[PDB]
RNA sequence: AGGGGAUCGAAGAUGAUCAGAUACCGUCGUAGUCUUAACCAUAAACUAUGCCGACUAGGGAUCGGGUGGUGUUUUUUUAAUGACCCACUCGGCACCUUACGAGAAAUCAAAGUCUUUGGGUUCUGGGGGGAGUAUGGUCGCAAGGCUGAAACUUAAAGGAAUUG
């Protein structure tokens, strides 16, 4: 896939784990 | 389409470079002296090298042809390539020099008559 | 080229070339000895001069500066140095 | 210049530079990492006793078919799980 | 060196300035030439006819040191030095090539233009420049008639000349000629005028 | 029968060119294999490589082959050519005749103490083809030529008996090795010397000492 | 690998020279790298100026011209029978017919 | 900035001889340049040369022959010994027959040949041949 | 160059350029050798009396033949003013 | 966060087209686009070419400054100017031709003066993926930025050119 969209994808999971993990911290 | 081939056309030009003091404007003379002075195997092609001769002869007529080249024209031009003129136009028919020239024959250390004339921008 | 005197060259040349770039660098610019109508009181006056000079006998005016070369005002007389 | 700094007091930029640029590598990170004695189911050994706990029929990478005979192997030291290839015909048939 | 009967004479100096080969380019001007004499003003520059006279009769040496003259070569595409060039070849051997060169002459041993010599002269090299190129293959010199814009790379000695002009071009070839039979020993008279005029190596558009 | 048509070729037939050391001298330019075959009579070919290179077309591959042939006496004289042709065999004729046409004279010389019959070459020389530059550095006897098969093979044509090589590239295109090899023993009569300052006195050519044994 | 030394443009020493936008297609495009033509054309046409000439009051007038500039995009000049497209040697041709 | 007036030197002998001219002009003209010139003319490799004094650092016009090949600095200016010169000449010199490299001795300046020959070693400036 | 004992090896002692003193390779074939006829006092040219001028390609390329057989043959003596040596 | 808010317009709503079309096309349209005071610190932020310095080929044009010329024109025939022309020069943005040279080539007056390997100096890379990911720090209101692995996997990925 183009590289923007798989940094956009890559972005989203990076945010989704951050919230996953405050939820623990 | 009439076009013909470089074989009638080469043919042709040979039959006019050796045999120009000869056959004519009539297509009728020119073959029946092209199987007399050629071996041709075929009388289509026979009559296809005497056409385009004939066409050929029609442009000399009209001044010359471009690789051409038979043993009259290569004459006349010789005679008009030793043309001179009586007065060899270098000849002094009164010579116009700059200033900057008159310098150049004053530096070589030269007798020289000079119409010395202004060059201006 | 491939072959050439690069200790004597022509003085053309050597004009036609910047001042720092000859063979050995110095100035193209002079002196002037300047008279003003009047008080003779010759001044010297450099031709790149910077300054709006005057005659120290009366405050005239002798040259106005400019970007190179001075411009010596309409009535005065110049001789270089 | 090349870069490179070349004068004659300029040695230790030199060193650590090059220090840096072997962590580039590949042998010397492995080396200096020590993954060998901390990984690599082995202990940076040339050889290692294991148990045979199950035989498999590993299918071949293509462009290829076929059936390669391994086996499953507990070793001895480490406790770990590998697959081993036993190489010939019909040796399997001795590694019951 | 030589007995000083060769300088310029006046006669010499009459037919170069009257076909105006003093004149050279505008004020383009290739470095590789210092034969300029004080530019004139509309930019045009002018030309040490001396300078040429003697470039001239040293090519004319040049020439002469051929023992087989069929070995000499005279290139011209222009059209104003045809005349030129085949004429030289009349009086003397100098086996002339005008109008076009066909590339392949001095290499390609097989082709029916294959001439193999030992100097080749040319009118223009901007013009004629397959010639030289296809000389400096071959080992071969190369005299060139230059104005003071030419191209100097793989020429051998430059005369320079104005070769926008139609008369400039003829009379240098028939000074040239002129020297050269004077140095191999036709013209036994170095002071005569050798009957022969140089319009005869002159364009004409009939 | 020969028959030539050129002026060196005449002189050679003649024999009034006996050595190809003035050719060299002269920087006469050869354009007939009958003249190395005819001064240089004791040359050896040798085949390197037989390489298919392939065209791709509207109806399939195309292919012919290259063919890289090395000639040499191992007295001072090398050739290099390389030829494509339909078949083999033709490649290789042909490969022999350019090698033939191209070559050139080594400067061979002396490690140190200039005792006798040079065994190596007088100077550090490098070649550069493509990527590769192959560089051939002077060595004592007995040193033997330290270098891979081809470029060895090329040196012994050479007579080169003692040489080493650094080397630099993808030596594995043969053609351009050789070819840089070729180059770096070819500039070693480009490198001037002290023993080449002095002045000689220009010597006359054949070609114009002979003239009318020449063209007619 | 680079195709043209100017890459597209005429930007030799400026950072940014603030687009334009093309006239068929609306798209941004920098005024360097733009295309610039002048449509210059009588009002009218070269066959109706027989009639207005008949039909007009004011003999000798002048009959006006129109003129714009137009800019077109890259894609839309090659689409509409411009600059359309050269041989490598032929792209370096830098001036007009 | 300029550092090594000696570079600037030789990298100008080694272009104009790349190029035919047959004389180059130095700025600006430092002593070791003078002698580094001198043993270059002592050998054979330049030919006569001219100290043009402005009152500034000098300008020296050189005549050339065509006997140079390289003319080269060695920057930095290492600290050389007496076996290290055999090194170095093995490096950095075509052959062993000819060409020298030079260096700077409390002695002068000289080449290896003559550092030899007083037994002494020093630091490392260029090379001719 | 020689071996311990004179007799003289290096087969081919190679021409130098006239301009450059660089030496002629065998595969330059851009390199010229000018021959100009000597005359003897009338006007007319001895055969087989040359001045000999040798041309390499590098010289020959860059343009500037013309001005280095332009300054050999005015010091030869067979020229004159034509070359300056201050440009 | 205030102001401002015409235009265009991520979202969104709609009309079509389409097998579908929550896309391209069309019509509306919030945020934004503007501005003030702060944040963010990223880009094909590109000449994909680090800065300083020297040398090495020709050609002409152009921007700025300066010099010279009985030069042209305008003024008050005239002066000084100013604007032009010619020649020259310093410093720039670039361009044309060639390759001595370089380069894998495309191409390059620098990407040259490099196996004949050293003018000075900073930064970065070491097969492809995983991965600019995980983790830990640090900055940030946040969005995110900076720093930054490993396991595991793989024989090819890739560059420039060639004929189809
Ligand atoms: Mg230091
Ligand atoms: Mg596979
Ligand atoms: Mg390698
Ligand atoms: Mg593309
Ligand atoms: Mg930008
Ligand atoms: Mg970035
Ligand atoms: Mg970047
Ligand atoms: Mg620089
Ligand atoms: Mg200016
Ligand atoms: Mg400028
Ligand atoms: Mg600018
Ligand atoms: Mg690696
Ligand atoms: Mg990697
Ligand atoms: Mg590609």
């Amino acid at each position: 896939m183009r590289a923007k969209w798989r940094k956009k994808r890559t972005r989203r999971l990076k945010r989704k784990r951050r919230k996953v993990r405050a939820r623990s911290k | 389409g009439r076009v013909r081939t470089k074989t009638v056309k080469r043919a042709s030009k040979a039959l006019i470079e050796r045999y120009y003091p000869k056959l004519t404007l009539d297509f009728q003379t020119n073959k029946r002296l092209c199987d007399e002075i050629a071996t041709i195997q075929s009388k289509r092609l026979r009559n296809k090298i005497a056409g385009y001769t004939t066409h050929l002869m029609k442009r000399i007529q009209k001044g010359p042809v471009r690789g051409i080249s038979f043993k009259l024209q290569e004459e006349e031009r010789e005679r008009k390539d030793q043309y001179v003129p009586e007065v060899s136009a270098l000849d002094l028919s009164r010579l116009n020099v700059d200033n900057q020239t008159s310098d150049l024959v004053k530096s070589l250390g030269l007798k020289l008559p000079l119409s010395v004339i202004n060059v201006s921008a | 080229v491939l072959v050439q005197d690069l200790l004597h060259p022509t003085a053309a040349s050597e004009a036609r070339k910047h001042k720092l770039k000859t063979l050995v660098q110095g100035p193209r610019s002079y002196f002037l000895d300047v008279k003003c109508p009047g008080c003779l009181n010759i001044t010297t006056v450099f031709s790149h001069a910077q300054t709006a000079v005057t005659c120290e006998s009366c405050s005239t005016i002798l040259c106005t500066p400019t970007g190179g070369k001075a411009k010596l005002s309409e009535g005065t007389s110049f001789r270089r140095k | 210049g090349k870069g490179k700094p070349r004068g004659l007091n300029s040695a230790r930029k030199l060193r650590v530079h090059r220090r840096n640029n072997r962590w580039a590598e590949n042998n010397y990170k492995k080396r200096l990492l020590g993954t060998a004695f901390k990984s690599s189911p082995f202990g940076g050994s040339s050889h290692a006793k294991g148990i045979v706990l199950e035989k498999l029929g590993i299918e071949s990478k293509q462009p290829n078919s076929a059936i390669r005979k391994c086996v499953r192997v507990q070793l001895i030291k480490n406790g770990k799980k590998v697959t081993a290839f036993v190489p010939n015909d019909g040796c399997l048939n001795f590694v019951d | 060196s030589l007995p000083a009967t060769f300088d310029l004479t006046p006669e010499d100096a009459q037919l170069l300035l009257a076909a105006n080969t003093h004149l050279g380019a505008r004020n383009v001007q290739v470095h590789q030439e210092p034969y300029v004499f004080n530019a004139r003003p509309d930019g045009v520059h002018v030309i040490n006819v001396g300078k040429t006279w003697e470039k001239l009769v040293l090519a004319a040496r040049i020439i002469a040191a051929i023992p087989n003259p069929e070995d000499v070569v005279a290139i011209s595409s222009r059209t104003f030095g045809q005349r030129a060039v085949l004429k030289f070849a009349a009086h003397t051997g100098a086996t002339p090539i005008a109008g076009r060169f066909t590339p392949g002459s001095f290499t390609n041993y097989i082709t029916r233009s294959f001439k193999e010599p030992r100097l080749v002269i040319v009118t223009d090299p901007r013009s004629d420049a397959q010639a030289i190129k296809e000389a400096s293959y071959v080992n071969i010199p190369v005299i060139a008639l230059t104005d003071l814009d030419s191209p100097s790379e793989f020429v051998d000695v430059a005369i320079p000349c104005n070769n926008r002009g139609k008369h400039s071009i003829g009379l240098i070839w028939y000074l040239l000629a002129r020297e050269v039979l004077r140095l191999r020993g036709a013209l036994v008279d170095r002071t005569q005028p050798w009957s022969i005029m140089p319009d005869l190596y002159f364009y004409r558009d009939p | 029968g020969w028959v030539p048509v050129t002026k060196l070729g005449r002189l050679v037939k003649a024999g009034k060119i006996t050595t190809i050391e003035e050719i060299f001298l002269h920087s006469l330019p050869v354009k007939e294999f009958q003249i190395i075959d005819t001064l240089l009579p004791g040359l050896q070919d040798e085949v390197m490589n037989i390489k298919p290179v392939q065209k791709q077309t509207r109806a399939g591959q195309r292919t012919r082959f290259k063919a890289v042939v090395v000639v040499g006496d191992s007295n001072g004289h090398v050739g290099l050519g390389i030829k494509t042709a339909k078949e083999v065999a033709g490649a290789i004729r042909a490969g022999i005749i350019i090698a033939k046409l191209s070559v050139i004279p080594i400067r061979r010389g002396y490690w140190g103490t200039n005792l006798g019959q040079p065994h190596s070459l007088a100077t550090k020389t490098t070649g550069k083809c493509g990527s590769v530059t192959v560089r051939l550095i002077p060595a004592p006897r007995g040193s033997g030529i330290v270098a891979s098969p081809a470029v060895k093979k090329l040196l012994q044509l050479a007579g080169v008996e003692d040489v080493y090589t650094q080397s630099n590239g993808k030596t594995r295109t043969l053609e351009n090795t050789l070819k840089a090899a070729f180059v770096a023993i070819g500039n070693t009569y480009g490198f001037l010397t002290p023993n080449l300052w002095a002045e000689q006195p220009l010597p006359v050519s054949p070609l114009d000492i002979y003239s009318d044994e020449a063209s007619a | 690998p680079k195709k043209r030394a100017s890459n597209g443009r005429n930007k030799k020493g400026r950072g940014h020279v603030k687009p334009v936008r093309c006239v068929n297609c609306s798209k941004s495009i920098p005024k360097d790298k733009a295309i610039k033509r002048m449509a210059i054309r009588n009002i009218v046409e070269a066959a109706a100026v027989r009639d207005l000439s008949e039909a007009s009051v004011y003999p000798e007038y002048a009959l006006p011209k129109t003129y714009n500039k137009l800019h077109y995009c890259v894609s839309c000049a090659i689409h509409a029978r411009i600059v359309r497209v050269r041989s490598r040697e032929d792209r370096k041709n830098r001036a007009p017919p | 900035t300029r550092s090594s007036v000696l570079a600037d030197a030789l990298n100008a002998i080694n272009n104009a001889e790349k190029t035919g001219k047959r004389q180059v002009l130095i700025r600006p003209s430092s002593k070791v340049i003078i002698k580094f010139l001198q043993v270059m003319q002592k050998h054979g490799y330049i030919g006569e040369f001219e100290y043009i004094d402005d009152h500034r650092s000098g300008k020296i016009v050189v005549q050339l022959n065509g006997r140079l090949n390289k003319c080269g600095v060695i920057s930095p200016r290492f600290n050389v010994k007496i076996g290290d010169i055999e090194k170095w000449t093995a490096n950095l010199l075509p052959a062993r027959q000819f060409g020298y490299v030079i260096l700077t001795t409390s002695a002068g300046i000289m080449d290896h040949e003559e550092a030899r020959r007083k037994h002494v070693s020093g630091k490392i400036l260029g090379f001719v041949y | 160059m020689e071996n311990d004992k004179g007799q003289l090896v290096e087969l081919y002692v190679p021409r130098k350029c006239s301009a450059t003193n660089r030496i002629i390779k065998a595969d330059d074939h851009a390199s010229v050798q000018i021959n100009v006829a000597k005359v003897d006092e009338e006007g007319r040219a001895i055969p087989g009396e040359y001045v000999t001028y040798a041309l390499s390609g590098y010289v020959r390329s860059r343009g500037e033949s013309d001005d280095s057989l332009n300054r050999l043959a005015q010091n030869d003596g067979l020229l004159k003013n034509v070359w300056s040596y201050s440009r």
